[PDB]
This record gives structure tokens, C-alpha cells and sequence, in this order.
């Protein structure tokens, strides 16, 4: 049982991002920049409609960004100029142009769940396929979920954390944590 | 015959149990504190080794089902051959011998699996080394390189910080630092956002309430009604003891087995650590007796939070810590005189029958965050133990300490600091003076009479303490207490000052109000002051702090 | 605008409590730093608020929510924690901070070293309840509260950031409100309802002429304006980073308590002994912004504002080494004796050693012969409550109160803006005297608008760049910050040999473990970072990674280290965020290479 | 929001001393409470106790409707009282000061002095003045008859404060009581109330 990682150096947001468009399809995108901390979702295709305005870097732009999708995750995080390091985390062995394969046994997975913030709002945004959840302690949040938020709905980020030995002595842990979907419970 | 030893410990056990100051989760986290190094190892051991351990201790809930070892294989028999063999369970800790590599790998794997999936955020390791059962004490050599290589493990080992992780859209656990993934409730009954481990020890509290049955049905029994009840309380206490003379004896225990023999000290070891158990749940059920019986409430306000061997860890009301602290020591030095798996090892050691303990007193408002209120009696607990170095076995070489049970304790007043040495610093009004006389000897001055630094003891013995709290408790003919407290807050505003201003106020009230003659320590009877490695230091100051929390219910 | 004040003058006797006793005292008045009674800012938020939610009912004609409730969360921010369900707006902070109301300076100078004028200040109230049925005294309800003489007069420093679009009639409206609550205050503190703490609040430069604009006005006033934040604005025109760095030591002097969020956990909030660089960076924004893009330099780099850590022997305290350890009965930094260094010298024979963890060292050298100074930041428990304002009371115990650990004032800490000469040439061509702006009093961290925060800034003479041995025999690495790193899946990590790879990299060598027995290699801990991110408006990536103190030495088993490529690392940190201080590296240290075992530590108006 | 009030009431009036008065403060009897001036004062808790203690017994121990005026620490729905009672300095008359009252008890076989059994007690003297330190906050449009009938029984003389209230002490009675009214549920009330100090009751009324 593993888990394969596919590892890029010195590559912009947009083009990884790019380079990993067929498996990042409908993915939704976590985006850290110093002002916005924003989800947004690829197209079904796995595009972004401002793409390079929305992942440039050089004006208080995007640093560090995570895709994730069912069957994978984009990881990417600036080290010089807006270059950097894009790892995809996949449980399915897949081929990718200039990416390093590399791999990790792990000897189960399990799920886990993250609670986001908010209550479904009193009417959601007017972009389809999205919703908004609010809080008074932050606020609105648009999430990218094209269920029709029913009150007292709550939405789950759902992650799955693989379970490998970090130790000759075989003492266990938990090695990574891959985010699937927003799911409502 | 060779084998390998596997010794498998949690720790941590502060970040685990106290990273919320739920009563539930504490409880739930001491549940699952157990369970990992009793129950998930048992079937951690049938599962690796074919066996039904597990089945015999569920059936005793009890670990003496290891003692005979028809039962628990002597592997070192080859004609009662198996692969296993269990040295000790225990809260946070436990041994086993095995015969081959890949099964001691194996359950390590196994046991560590099983805490990630059932007791998340548990740091739970292990490790094994070589055996050579053809040497004499070789298991004693096996048990101190598992437990110093373990140490160095842990200066390395990935912390269970790293799992459960915030996302900026993730929101709070309503009790932790975590990010929250499901729901609960409040005791109020509000539904909240909770944490993965903080949802897990909630489950597991409902677990505690067996496994304390045994000891005293009056414990838990409404988590509900216990938790409303602590924190409608005005104080808490988190007591913490441990075992003095359990790690000299440990640190050496080969030199008291008598006969060599690794069969010898792995049974002589096993007995030792079983009857210290049983040592502390008696001693336990004896001390609560401090504690009064409401009606109303179903429950004791105690909370046993762990509970076996050197380590007791119990949340409790706060103004009956003192006595029920006292009373446990007491009651768990008796304990260890009648033990014979105890008398003849502490007699070797020693020179007595008996073992000791010291024990850390926090006490705490409710909304005291109790991380930090644990962090104290760890500190506490280092304090009382400074009757190892000045309470000691005559003519013994190397100095060895002799069994003297201490308490040191604080209570958190609002501007008292609330780490140890600021908490202390506050107190030493001059660097020639120290407002405080800790720790407080338990241990009976008659038991102590043949040690060296008698004298020493009796100058720190909690009775001191005790009557010197009976004197401000006390009552005149008129059925006014026989210290004012207008002139007890004089005194504390003197104790303040420099010694001559101090003791200068001192003689003026004690003309007035004769009984504070008995609070003198000079012996001269002019100051509330003695002399104490060149430090004025004064019982009086604990005496005041200390007034409301001797309350016992006893008699 | 600072500069405003409020003045209470206390026509009664008066209580702020502590919500407990102690001893022979059944309940006791919160005292400052210098032991005196005041009055904190947060009681005196509490307070104010409530009287202009008294005012803004009357102008609401009772009206629960409404126009001028809402004057009172543009003016004091709302109330998310009360607010549920799907509230969509953001919550609106204060405009007015106020402060902890204090006695007079020259009152509290007259104080210094009269103990016991300093407790006379107060006195015992005695309070008993009678039964209803005998009449008499019933024992057990017997009490004695401590309370404070009536004539003191407190002042407390407000501060109103108004927003600076805000219309000149909504200036007047804000100017009467707070004019009017502070008017129809009349009680603080315990025992409000039974005489204590009668008081007149007033501000300066606001009278009755604010007041009356009101009654004069109200009638037109509207909604206040909607709240927005201040956005970072970015030219990207800095110049690219040149060698030599600059080294601009910063001295920060807490002058009140300081909460630094360590970890929230429901009611309590655990507080940092060090500043993280973080909090600087505001500081670094409305100083510096005007001369060079600080958000393009953060962004490459070319910014390292470190932690402020205590002050030892003039310098900044570094993080105990965990490689310390002290005999566990008699030893330890503590008692400044049987600290051993692991890495140099064996277990002595017989004797336990525990771990050294917290506190911060000062300066040390290979032959010093004492041990190194020692440090400790003084922290305390802060206690505050919600009141519910229906019943005038705390709703419960467990959800009615709350507590900050904060750092408390008088301490000084050392932090380090390094800078690369690119920029300083061009800060330097801007302004000649910039290093003089670099002197300021600015609140940071939790609860910054209150009794918390307030701290002072001052800037020293550019300090001398890290010079360190180059050794090819061994590499020891101290800690002396939290280090980030991200392990090869961009998750964060606690593998040290990620660290080792990173360090051989970095420095373009080959690293081995040190292989004796009888010494330690390494000696890390995980440290879990669950701050804020407040321009998110949502919570920052948690950052996992080693804490301070943190030790580890190797052998170099292949390569030169480059002594200018060591220093360069002890300038600009390793791993990920070093712009706010994470990734503080020590080279060579000789506190490291020492052995210890033998040596002990040096000895009103 | 802050608690809602209809009406705040300010009621005010000067507190007689119809007998001396002893109230005591922790430092035989000779302690009298004073303030931090060191000033002779009636305590608020020792009035309000006086005057809840009088409503007690008029309401035969109606806990209910004495909760409802004076607040409970405990019921869910209450907390904090509507009445608030002020400290009130003692105004003892010009020429007076503080008396002793110096007594014995007398031994019921022998009818002399009892060994052991004498006492001392300072006392405020008789006529000294205190002000009536009352405030109000109605949650309904009116005033409350049980608090009526503590202003009446006020002025009737009927309500006994401190000390050695049986033997000899705390006759208190109220003059020139005077209530303003604030109407807090509105802009003319509020403002009112920081302006133009209320809207005049007639007592007699």
C-alpha cells in the first residue's frame, strides 16, 4: 500500500498548476497571500478563470497554494520570486511531465474530518456552485459546494491520514494527511 | 535462551490529560492513558502472539493475572515455551520479554497503531533491546538500556503535534487548540464544536466509571452532575504524588532481589510493581474518607485520574486536598510496611519497611487553566522531594535518602504568580528572608527518629503546619476566633517588611492577642522568623494562605 | 488619536475584585504592577459600553437593536461571541481603546518602598448575613472585603483611531455618545448596587457642548459607516538586495502586561515569555512603509524582523540549549550548579540528570569559567468576565469568565530588524534620520485595545553581524527560535534528518551524527505555532517544527564550511517564515562546546 | 445592550437618627464604621439589608417578590439588584461626637454586677443625619407597592439599622424624601437624565 508524491523545484504557481490540471479537475484551491486567504475551484477541466492574475505572485500575491480533489492533492509553496516546490500527494500511480515520482508505504489510512466555519448563510452568493457559510466571529465564507446549503446544514472538510512506521522499533504515525472533498453533514 | 526486552511507555501525559480543562476529557484522557499500556497491549499481545491475555485480565480486571506464571508463561522455561511474556502493565508504562525480533518490532507496530487510531493525540512509543538470559541480571542490564535508550528516542522522536492540523477554514474546537471536526455538548447542554481527541476522550469517560468501580462505587457515577459540581466549587486541587524510593529501588534493583538470577528479578520486580498498585488504591480508597458525603451529589468530588505504582494524579475539591493528600500518604506508607513483595526490598534499600511518597498540591480556582496548574505540582513535587537530599540512612555510602513523605503545595491567589519560581520569588520580600517553610515532612516523627536530619524534619513536619492553622481556627469564650482577621492581615502585611519592622509588629500583637506565642519559631518567642541555612523563614504566611484548605471531614 | 484621557475620580469606596479572597480576606482588589489599586482598562471598557447601551436604549426608544445600538458596535465593536447563527459581516473592532485607569505618577512614585502604605491604601469591610428568623449574625457568613478609599483619581490614556473618511457630523456623533455614557456612569466595580464604587467618569475635551450637540442632533443621525480593514498597497520598485546586511538592534520595554497567545483553550489564553517578530511587523509597516515596499521585501526576503527575547548582559537572552541538564536533587541553571553539557561531557556516576527546557541565557565564551546568566520573564494570570446584561451578572463560572496569561510591564526585550544595505541606501537617501522613527509606543498582540499591550519601541546603533567559527571538525547548531520546516511533502515536519539534509545543503557539506554513547547528539522538541492571521480574517496554518533551546551537533564527515556562509545563515535563518523570526540559528556556539559540570553561576519621592 | 429600564428613580431624602445608632466595621464595641476618609458612615450593605430585611418580613417571606427588587445570586432569570443603595456619610450635629455607652449585666441571685459580664459601645448620637441613597431602575411603568410601603414605613419611623437594635439603638427616620424620575426607554428621559436632573414626584400624591 502506498502513497505516491510527485515533487517540481523552481516552477510559478500558474504553471504548476498547469502541469497538473488533468488530475486537479473541479479541484478546490486554497490560495495564501499576506491580505486573502481564498478558496477558489478549478473548472471541470481543472482551469482558473483569472488564472495567472489570480496565482501571480509579485503583488502581495499568491505564496503558497493547495489543490485537492477526490483522487489527488496539489501542494505549492514559493521559495525565490514566486518560484517554488510543488509536491501532488495521490493514492493512484500517475505519470506527470517533469515531476519526480517518489512513494511511501503506509499500512492504513483513516478519516478524518475538519468542521468549517459558519452556518449556511441566509442566501447564498450569486456565483453557481457556491455557498456561503457565516459566523460572527468571521463572518461570511464562500465555500466552492453546489449542494443548496439546507439550514442547520454543516460543511466538512474531509482529509485522509496515512499511517506508516516512522521507527526501526515500529513505532507508527501518521506521515501525511491528503484533503478530499467539502462534504455536508 | 535469549530474547529481547520490549519496553513500550506513554508520555506526555500532562499534554494529554491536561490540554483541556474539561473534567470529561481529563477523565476520558486518563481512560485512554490506561488503556493504552493495559488493555491495547493485551490485544496488542493476543493478536501478535496468539494468546488471550486480554480475556484473562477483562475477566479479573485486574493485572495480578500475570503474577503466577502458569499463566503468564515463564518463557525462560523452555518446556512452558511461548513467545511473550509480560514483565509489567502499568499506567504509562509497560515491560515485556520476547523471544524474537520481529514479534517485539511487531507489537510495538501494533500497540502504537491501535493508540493512533483509538486514542488520538496519545504520544505513545516503544523499544526494544537485546536480552541475554545466560547473564545473571542481564534482564536488570536490558531494563536500563530500554529505559536511557527510550530517553534518546524521545529527543527525536515526531511528536503527535503534527496530525490533526488547521486549515484557515477549519474552525475551533470549543475546548482546545485543535481545529474542530464534530459535535458535543457543553454540561449546559449546548451543542459545540469539538476536536477529534477531545470527541474520543468524551467517549472514553463513560469507560472510567467501570474500571473505578472497583475501587470505590461512591467515585463516578454522573460526569455530568461531577463536572457542573467542580466548577460551582470554589477551588480545585491537582494533586500529583509519586513513590520516593520506588527509583532508588529501581535504579538498582538487582542489589535487593537477593539471589542474581534474571528469574529472580523479573519475579521480584513484577511483585514489586503490583503491590505498589494495590499499595495505592488502598491507600486511596482509605484517604477518601476525607472527603464529606453529600446526599445531593451522587458522587465524590474526586477525580482519580491516575491511579497505580509511584504515580497518583487526582483533580479534587481544594480545600480537602491537604488532608486527603495526607491521609494517602499516610495511608500508603502502612500500605508498604505490610506488603512482604514490598518489606524485604525496602528493607535492602532502606534499612526500613516501608516506602514513601511526596506529592505536588495545585490548588486552583475551576476556570484555572489546569496545563498550568499541573506544571506547579510537578514543581511542588520536586520541592517536597528536597527530603531525599536533607533526610537521610545513617552511615549509608553513597548517601542514600530514607522513606520520608513530603507535600508541597500552592494556592493560586491572583497576584501569587502561577509558575514556581515566580510563585516563590514573590515570597522572598528581602534575599535574606523567604515567607515560606516547604516542604511539609508526612511521615510520622517517630519513623523518622533513626534518620539522619531528624531534627531537620520536625522543623518541616506538616503538623507544624497543621496546628498553626488550628491556632487561627480557633475560637475565644466569646465564640470569637482567638486571632482577628484585622490583626492576621497585620501580620501579613509584617511579614513584608524588613525583620526588626516584622518582628517589631509581631511583639505588639502578640501582647495583645497571646496566642500567637505558639506561632513563634525562634525560640526566643519574639519572632515569627527562624533561622534556616542563613534565611529567615516563617511557617506563619503558609499558615494564613493555607487556613481554609485543612477542612478534612474526618474529624 | 491618542492623547485623550479619561479621568475617574471614586466618590466611594471602591472594589475592583479578584473574584476570590485570600486568607483571612474573603475578597481582594486587583492591584497593579506596582501593587497599587486601579482600575483595568477592560473593567472600564465594560463599564463605559454599558452606559452608552444604556444611552443608545433611551435613543432607540427600547428598541433591542437598531440605529444607535448599532453607534455603540461601530464605536465599541461587536459582540461576536453573543451573536449566533449566520451573522455575515465581519466583526467591526472598537474605535476607542482605553486604558487601565492608574493613580497619579507622582502618587505612585511616593509609593515605591512603603509597603505598608501600600496595603493602606485599603481597608476591611466587614459583611454578614442575618437569619430572618433568630435575627442574629450568622457565622460562617461572616466576611471581610478589602475595598479602596473613596478620592482616588485614576486616568486612564484613550485612544480613538477613528476612520479617516469618517464624516464631520458622525464625528460629533461619536464625540457625543462617548461624552453621554461616560456622563450617566455613576458605578464601577463589587458591590456596585450596595454603595461601592460610585465614581464620575469624565474625558477630556468632552462636556455637555457634546452632550447637547446630541440632543440636538440625534434625530438626523444615520447608520455609522461600514467598517472595512486598512489594505496592504505594494510598488514592487524596491531594489534587489545587496550585501552587507544591516543589523538595527530594537529594545521593546513592556509597559503594560502583554498577552501573547502561546495557545487559546477555551477560556484561557496561555501567553509566550518572547515577543514573536510578527507583531513587529505593523510597527515595521507604519514606520518604514513610506521608504522602501516592506510587503515586496517581506515577500523576498529582504526583511528579518527577529523575536524579542529577555535582555541578558545587555544582549538579546537565547533559548536555555536542551543539551543542558542538571542533577535533579541539587542542580540545574536554576541552582546554578551540576549543569552538565551532554554533548561534552558524560552521565556522572550515580547521579540523575533531568533536562534543562525553558528560561533564556545570557552571553558565554569557551573559557568563561561561570556559567552563563540566566533569565526569566515574569508572567501573570489575568481574570476577566462577560457580563449578561439582562440579569447584570456573569452567566455561570464556566462560561462567564475568562483569563489572559500576559508578560507583565517593566521588562525589556531585544528584538533585531536586519535589513540588507539595498535598502538601507535607499531608506537612508529618503530619510537621514530614519533610525530615529524606529522610537515609538505601540500596542501589539491579544486585547491590544485595552489594559494590554502597550509597549516601548526604541531603536539602538547598528549592531555587529554574527562572526562565526568555522570549525571543520564538528557543526553544533543551537536553536534560538522556533524552526519551520516543511517536510519533503510541503507538510510541516519533525524529522531531523530533514534538518540535517537542509543544513548540508545550505551549507554545502556532509554532516554525522556525533557517535559516542556516553554523550547526546541531539536534543530537540516539536513545537505547534496556532496563531492568527488577521488580514485573513481566518486562522493561520498551524506551523509545526522544533521549539527554541532545540540542540543538535555533528561531525562534518566531508567538506569546508564557509565561516561567511554560516554567518549569512545566522543573519537571514533557515526554513520557512525567518521574515517574522522563525528559523534563528546559533553556528559553533561554544556554550555547546563547553564543559559545564564544574562551574556555577556568579553571584521613594 | 445594557439592562433595560422603563423608568430610573432617584430617591433621595435625609435619614434621621431617632435613637443613636451603632454600626460596626472591623476595627469591645468600640468600632464604629467609617469610611476611607475615616468619616462615620452608614454602609449600603448595612441599608439595604435594613430595608430588605423590613420588605422580608412585610412580605411574609415572599422570596419571590423580594428577589424581584433586591436580586439573587442564583436563579437563572435575576442576578444583579434593581435597587441600588448608596453609602451615606453621617453628619453628626455641630458640637457632638461620638458617645460610649458603658454598661453591665446584673446576676439574678445576687442583684449586683455580674464578674465578667461588662461592656462598652460607641454609638453615633441622636439627630445626626444621613442621606436616604436610593436608586431605582423600574422595568415596568410604574413604582412598586412593596417599595411604597418601604418609603412609608421610611417615614413612619418603622425600620431599625445596626446595632443593639432591642436594647436602646436604631430608630431611623426619613424627611424630605424627594423622586425623580428618568424615563430610560426614551430620547427625552435619557437626555433628562444627563441634563436636567428628572421629572418631580409628588410623594404626597
Amino acid at each position: 500500500k502506498n502513497l505516491y508524491h510527485y515533487h517540481q523545484y523552481e516552477i510559478t504557481l500558474e504553471s504548476a498548476v498547469d502541469s497538473c490540471k488533468n488530475h486537479l479537475q473541479a479541484a478546490i484551491g486554497l490560495l495564501y497571500s499576506p491580505q486573502k486567504c481564498e478558496l477558489v475551484k478549478l473548472d471541470n477541466s481543472g482551469k482558473l478563470v483569472d488564472s495567472y492574475n489570480r496565482l501571480k505572485f509579485n503583488n502581495l500575491g499568491v505564496f503558497e497554494a493547495r489543490f485537492f480533489n477526490l483522487n489527488c492533492e496539489l501542494r505549492w509553496v514559493n521559495e525565490s520570486n514566486g518560484n517554488g516546490t510543488a509536491v501532488l500527494l495521490s493514492e493512484s500511480d500517475i505519470t506527470l511531465t517533469g515531476f519526480e515520482k517518489g512513494l511511501q508505504e503506509f499500512i492504513t489510512a483513516i478519516d478524518q474530518q475538519y468542521l468549517l466555519w459558519g452556518e449556511p448563510a441566509k442566501h447564498p452568493p450569486n456565483a453557481d456552485g457556491w455557498q456561503r457559510l457565516a459566523e460572527a466571529r468571521i463572518g461570511k465564507l464562500d465555500i466552492p459546494l453546489d449542494n443548496p446549503l439546507k439550514p442547520k446544514d454543516r460543511v466538512f472538510l474531509t482529509s485522509e491520514e496515512y499511517i506508516a512506521e516512522v521507527d526501526d522499533f515500529g513505532n507508527c504515525a501518521v506521515i501525511d494527511e491528503r484533503l478530499i472533498k467539502l462534504e455536508v453533514k | 535462551f535469549q530474547g529481547f526486552l520490549v519496553l513500550i511507555e506513554t508520555s506526555g501525559n500532562q499534554h494529554f490529560i491536561f490540554s483541556t480543562n474539561k473534567l470529561r476529557e481529563n477523565i476520558g484522557a486518563s481512560e485512554l492513558t490506561y488503556l493504552a499500556t493495559t488493555e491495547i497491549l493485551f490485544q496488542g499481545v493476543d493478536r501478535v502472539f496468539q494468546t488471550n491475555y486480554y480475556d484473562q485480565w477483562s475477566d479479573t480486571n485486574s493485572l495480578n493475572f500475570l503474577a503466577d506464571s502458569k499463566l503468564n508463561p515463564a518463557i525462560d522455561d523452555p518446556k512452558n515455551n511461548a513467545d511473550i511474556e509480560i514483565l509489567l502493565a502499568t499506567s504509562g508504562k509497560a515491560i515485556a520479554l520476547v523471544k524474537e525480533e520481529g514479534k517485539a518490532k511487531q507489537l510495538i507496530k501494533e500497540v502504537t497503531k491501535q493508540a493512533l487510531i483509538n486514542a488520538p493525540g496519545l504520544e505513545i512509543g516503544g523499544i526494544y533491546v537485546n536480552c541475554n538470559w545466560q547473564d545473571k541480571l542481564g534482564v536488570a542490564k536490558a531494563v536500563k538500556e530500554a529505559h536511557k535508550q527510550f530517553e534518546v528516542n524521545r529527543a527525536k522522536r515526531a511528536g503527535a503535534n503534527g496530525r490533526f492540523l488547521r486549515l484557515p477554514i477549519a474552525a475551533g474546537c470549543s475546548v482546545s487548540e485543535l481545529p474542530a471536526s464534530d459535535f458535543d455538548y457543553n454540561a449546559d447542554g449546548d451543542k459545540i464544536p469539538v476536536s477529534t481527541v477531545s470527541k474520543v476522550k468524551r467517549e472514553t469517560a463513560k469507560s472510567a466509571k467501570k474500571r473505578l468501580r472497583s475501587v470505590d462505587g461512591r467515585l463516578v457515577n454522573d460526569l455530568a452532575q461531577l463536572e457542573k459540581s467542580f466548577d460551582e466549587l470554589d477551588w480545585l486541587a491537582v494533586v500529583h504524588a509519586d513513590g520516593n524510593g520506588l527509583g532508588q529501588i529501581l535504579l538498582s534493583l538487582e542489589k535487593y532481589i537477593g539471589e542474581q538470577t534474571n528469574r529472580n528479578y523479573i519475579d521480584k520486580y513484577r511483585r514489586l510493581s503490583l503491590a505498589l498498585d494495590n499499595c495505592t488504591i488502598n491507600a486511596f480508597k482509605m484517604a477518601i474518607a476525607v472527603f464529606k458525603e453529600d446526599s445531593k451529589k451522587i458522587d465524590l468530588p474526586i477525580v482519580p485520574l491516575i491511579l497505580g505504582g509511584d504515580d497518583l494524579t487526582v483533580i479534587c475539591r481544594g480545600d480537602y486536598a491537604l488532608e486527603f493528600t495526607r491521609e494517602f500518604l499516610e495511608a500508603f506508607e502502612g500500605q508498604t510496611e505490610t506488603h512482604d513483595d514490598i518489606k524485604v526490598i525496602a528493607q535492602k534499600a532502606f534499612g526500613v519497611d516501608r516506602l514513601s511518597a511526596c506529592a505536588g498540591i495545585s490548588i486552583i480556582k475551576p476556570h484555572f487553566p489546569f496545563s498550568v496548574a499541573y506544571t506547579l505540582a510537578e514543581r511542588l513535587i520536586k520541592s517536597a522531594k528536597e527530603v531525599k537530599q536533607k533526610v537521610t540512612v545513617t552511615n549509608s555510602s553513597p548517601i542514600t535518602p530514607f522513606p520520608c513523605s513530603a507535600i508541597d503545595f500552592h494556592i493560586l491567589y491572583d497576584s501569587s504568580g502561577i509558575d514556581f519560581d515566580r510563585i516563590r520569588e514573590k515570597l522572598r520580600p528581602e534575599d535574606n528572608t523567604e515567607l515560606y517553610n516547604r516542604p511539609y515532612v508526612v511521615t510520622a516523627a517517630e519513623n523518622l527518629s533513626q534518620a539522619q536530619g531528624y531534627e531537620w524534619s520536625q522543623a518541616h513536619s506538616l503538623q507544624t503546619l497543621a496546628d498553626r492553622v488550628s491556632y487561627l481556627r480557633s475560637e475565644d469564650g466569646e465564640g470569637k476566633s482567638a486571632l482577628p482577621s484585622s490583626q492576621s492581615h497585620a501580620l501579613r502585611t509584617a511579614l513584608y517588611l524588613e525583620k526588626n519592622e516584622a518582628d517589631a509588629q509581631y511583639s505588639l500583637i502578640s501582647q495583645r492577642y497571646k496566642i500567637l506565642k505558639n506561632f513563634a519559631e525562634d525560640g526566643e518567642n519574639k519572632s515569627l522568623f527562624h533561622l534556616e541555612n542563613g534565611k529567615y523563614v516563617t511557617r506563619f504566611l503558609d499558615a494564613l494562605d493555607a487556613k481554609d484548605f485543612f477542612a478534612n471531614a474526618n474529624h | 488619536m491618542r492623547g485623550i484621557e479619561i479621568t475617574i475620580t471614586m466618590q466611594s469606596d471602591w472594589h475592583v475584585g479578584t473574584g476570590m479572597g485570600r486568607g483571612e480576606l474573603d475578597s481582594v482588589v486587583q492591584r497593579d504592577g506596582d501593587n497599587l489599586p486601579y482600575i483595568p482598562g477592560k473593567t472600564l471598557t465594560g463599564i463605559l459600553r454599558d452606559s452608552c447601551e444604556q444611552v443608545a436604549l433611551g435613543l432607540d426608544n427600547g428598541q433591542t437593536r437598531g440605529l444607535w445600538h448599532g453607534w455603540i458596535n461601530f464605536i465599541f465593536g461587536d459582540q461576536p461571541a453573543l451573536a449566533q447563527g449566520a451573522i455575515e459581516p465581519e466583526p467591526r473592532p472598537a474605535l476607542i481603546a482605553i486604558g487601565s485607569a492608574h493613580l497619579d505618577p507622582k502618587l505612585k512614585a511616593a509609593f515605591q518602598g512603603k509597603k505598608q502604605l501600600q496595603e493602606a491604601i485599603a481597608f476591611m469591610k466587614p459583611g454578614v448575613a442575618i437569619d430572618a428568623i433568630t435575627g442574629t449574625a450568622k457565622k460562617d457568613f461572616l466576611r471581610f472585603e478589602e475595598v479602596v478609599r473613596l478620592g482616588a483619581k485614576l486616568t486612564a490614556e484613550v485612544e480613538l483611531n477613528l476612520p479617516d473618511n469618517l464624516s464631520e457630523t458622525n464625528k460629533k456623533v461619536i464625540a457625543g455618545i462617548l461624552a453621554s455614557g461616560a456622563k450617566l456612569t455613576e458605578r464601577l466595580g463589587g458591590k456596585r448596587r450596595r454603595g461601592n464604587g460610585r465614581c464620575e467618569l469624565k474625558f477630556s475635551g468632552y462636556s455637555d457642548q457634546q452632550i447637547q450637540w446630541l440632543k440636538d442632533n440625534y434625530q438626523s443621525v444615520d447608520q455609522p459607516p461600514k467598517y472595512q480593514q486598512n489594505k496592504l498597497q505594494s510598488a514592487g520598485d524596491n531594489p534587489e538586495q545587496q550585501p552587507p546586511w544591516h543589523i538595527i538592534p530594537l529594545t521593546i520595554k513592556t509597559l503594560s502586561p502583554v498577552v501573547l497567545p502561546a495557545r487559546t483553550v477555551g477560556n484561557v489564553v496561555e501567553c509566550l515569555d518572547y515577543i514573536p517578530g510578527r507583531y513587529l511587523l505593523g510597527y515595521i509597516h507604519k514606520t518604514l512603509g513610506e521608504y522602501f515596499d516592506v510587503s515586496q521585501a517581506i515577500a523576498a526576503g529582504d526583511l528579518i524582523i527577529t523575536n524579542a527575547t529577555i535582555k541578558i548582559d545587555g544582549k538579546a537572552g537565547r533559548a536555555t540549549p536542551f543539551c543542558l541538564f542538571g542533577e535533579k536533587l541539587d542542580g540545574g541553571l536554576g541552582k546554578g550548579k551540576g549543569v552538565y553539557n551532554r554533548f561534552q561531557e558524560s552521565e556522572p556516576d550515580g547521579i540523575q540528570l533531568k533536562g534543562e527546557r525553558g528560561g533564556y541565557v545570557g552571553q558565554f565564551e569557551q573559557e568563561q569559567r561561570n556559567l552563563p546568566n540566566t533569565g526569566k520573564i515574569n508572567s501573570e494570570l489575568f481574570t476577566h468576565n462577560t457580563i449578561q446584561d439582562d440579569v447584570q451578572r456573569p452567566t455561570s463560572d464556566v462560561g462567564g469568565v475568562y483569563s489572559y496569561e500576559a508578560i507583565i510591564a517593566g521588562q525589556t526585550f531585544v528584538a533585531e530588524l536586519r535589513l540588507p544595505d539595498s535598502l538601507v541606501k535607499q531608506i537612508t537617501s529618503k530619510n537621514k534620520n530614519w533610525q530615529a522613527q524606529l522610537k515609538a509606543t505601540i500596542r501589539i498582540g491579544q486585547s491590544k485595545k485595552d489594559q494590554y499591550g502597550k509597549i516601548e519601541v526604541t531603536s539602538g546603533n547598528s549592531a555587529d553581524l554574527p562572526k562565526p567559527t568555522g570549525n571543520n571538525k564538528t557543526l553544533s547548531i543551537w536553536f534560538l527560535s522556533d524552526i519551520l520546516l516543511r517536510g519533503d511533502r510541503l507538510n510541516f515536519n519533525a524529522t531531523p534528518d530533514d534538518l540535517k539534509k537542509y543544513l548540508e545543503n545550505a551549507l554545502d557539506i556532509k554532516l554525522k551524527e556525533r557517535s559516542d554513547n556516553d554523550l547526546i547528539c541531539i536534543a530537540l522538541r516539536s513545537q505547534r505555532t496556532e496563531s492568527w492571521q488577521v488580514r485573513w480574517g481566518l486562522p493561520r496554518p498551524s506551523l509545526v517544527g522544533w521549539q527554541a533551546g532545540s540542540c543538535l551537533i555533528y561531525d562534518i564527515e566531508s567538506g569546508t564550511v564557509n565561516a561567511e556562509k554560516l554567518q549569512e545563515l545566522m543573519i537571514t535563518g533557515i526554513g520557512d517564515r525567518c521574515t517574522e523570526g522563525y528559523g534563528q540559528i546559533g553556528f559553533n556556539d561554544p556554550l555547546l562546546s563547553a564543559s559545564l559540570g564544574k562551574l556555577t553561576a556568579k553571584p521613594s519621592n | 445592550m445594557a439592562r433595560k429600564v422603563t423608568t430610573r428613580w432617584k430617591i433621595t431624602g435625609t435619614l434621621i437618627a431617632e435613637t443613636p445608632l451603632h454600626i460596626g466595621g472591623v476595627g469591645t464595641d468600640l468600632a464604629l464604621a467609617v469610611n476611607g476618609a475615616g468619616e462615620y458612615y452608614v454602609p449600603g450593605t448595612s441599608l439595604a439589608g435594613a430595608l430588605r430585611g423590613w420588605m422580608t418580613q412585610l412580605l411574609n417571606n415572599d422570596e419571590s417578590q423580594i428577589k424581584d427588587l433586591w436580586g439573587d445570586h442564583l436563579d437563572a432569570k435575576r442576578g444583579a439588584s434593581f435597587v441600588i443603595v448608596d453609602d451615606a456619610v453621617i453628619h453628626i450635629p455641630n458640637n457632638a461626637d461620638v458617645e460610649i455607652r458603658e454598661g453591665v449585666g446584673i446576676d439574678r441571685h445576687f442583684g449586683t454586677a455580674a464578674n465578667g459580664f461588662k461592656y462598652s459601645r460607641a454609638v453615633i448620637p441622636k439627630g445626626s443625619k444621613f442621606k436616604l441613597p436610593l436608586t431605582f431602575d423600574s422595568q415596568d411603568d410604574g413604582l412598586p407597592n412593596a417599595l411604597i410601603q418601604l418609603l412609608c414605613a421610611l417615614e413612619a419611623g418603622d425600620i431599625r439599622l445596626g446595632a443593639a437594635k432591642t436594647r436602646g439603638l436604631g430608630r431611623i427616620k426619613l424627611d424630605d424624601l424627594k423622586l425623580k424620575s428618568f424615563a430610560l426607554d426614551k430620547p427625552e428621559g435619557i437626555f433628562s437624565a444627563l441634563l436636567d436632573q428628572g421629572k418631580k414626584l409628588d410623594w404626597n400624591q
